[PDB]
Order: structure tokens, then C-alpha cells, then sequence
């Protein structure tokens, strides 16, 4: 909850620049995973998007069920990017 | 299977490092990056 | 391919044409196309 409340305090007050996070607990493997806005101004997002994927990083895309798997902008730009 | 989660932690402290030289750090190492629509990126979250 | 289906389309709704927009209730409606574009052409 206090993580919560400071992060999203952030997110209202949103530079560019990563938030950068290390949090330790017995169950979970250590890992390295960035999270950035998901697709929906929009061509601005999109746009960091692009960057951040072209590089080589290991890109993991979700897709909810209900959609097409063609429709989904998810796995459509990992493929753009990613052949 | 211990030696095993390790070289990955020791990657990624160093990712970390290349990440905080400085401004001209452009080099880095790679990481996850994750990417959803918006029923997907509620999924994602 | 997907891209020529969406210029037919913008072509089509970007003259004042009463346009109905259909959205299925499990997108989220900032994501759904077809409002998305009902917003673009008809802010």
C-alpha cells in the first residue's frame, strides 16, 4: 500500500526518465523486467514504445483472450520490430 | 539449482551499473521489456 | 494489408457521414478502433 501510494503519486506528477525498483521476497526469482505504457498524444507513446523495443531486449507481449490475435497491437508491434 | 538464478543476478546488478555510468552510457545490457493493448494491458499490469 | 483496409475506411468517415461505432464490452474503450477513430475524424 505505501509503495502504492508513492509510485502513483509519481504517475500523477510525471524528463522521460525510468523509475527505477528493487524489491526482495524469499518466493519470487530476481529478475529485470521495465514496464512501459501500454498501447491505447497516442503517436507520442507508441513512439517509446518503438524505441525501447527496437533495441535488442527480450520483449514480452500480453494479449487478453477476447481479442483477435491479429488486432492486438501487442503482439503486432513485436512483430514490426521483430520479424 | 542455485548457481543457477546467480549468473542472472550477477547480469543484472551489472545492467544496473551500465545503466548509472553516466550521460554517455549509452551502452546497456538487455532486460524485459513488456508491451499490451488496452484489455491486453490491464492483462499485463 | 491491414493498413489499406484503415485508409478505405478513415476515406469513409472523414466526410460528415452519420457514423455508428460498435464496441464490445470486454475491450477497454480507449483501445477499441472503432472509437478511437470515431474520435479521431469526429472530435
Amino acid at each position: 500500500s505505501l509503495i502504492q501510494k508513492t509510485l502513483t503519486e509519481l504517475n500523477q506528477s510525471v524528463t522521460d526518465d525510468p523509475i527505477r525498483l528493487t524489491i526482495h521476497s524469499p518466493n519470487i526469482p530476481d529478475l529485470s523486467l521495465i514496464d512501459l505504457p501500454g498501447y491505447i498524444l497516442k503517436r507520442k507513446i507508441t513512439e517509446l514504445c518503438d524505441k525501447y523495443i527496437r533495441g535488442p531486449n527480450i520483449i514480452l507481449a500480453i494479449s487478453a483472450a477476447d481479442t483477435d490475435l491479429a488486432n492486438s497491437t501487442a503482439l503486432q508491434a513485436s512483430r514490426r520490430v521483430d520479424p | 539449482d542455485d548457481n543457477m538464478m546467480f549468473i542472472t543476478k550477477k547480469m543484472i546488478e551489472i545492467r544496473n551499473l551500465l545503466q548509472k555510468v553516466g550521460q554517455g552510457s549509452t551502452v546497456t545490457l538487455p532486460s524485459i521489456v513488456v508491451i499490451g493493448s488496452q484489455s491486453s494491458g490491464k492483462s499485463s499490469v
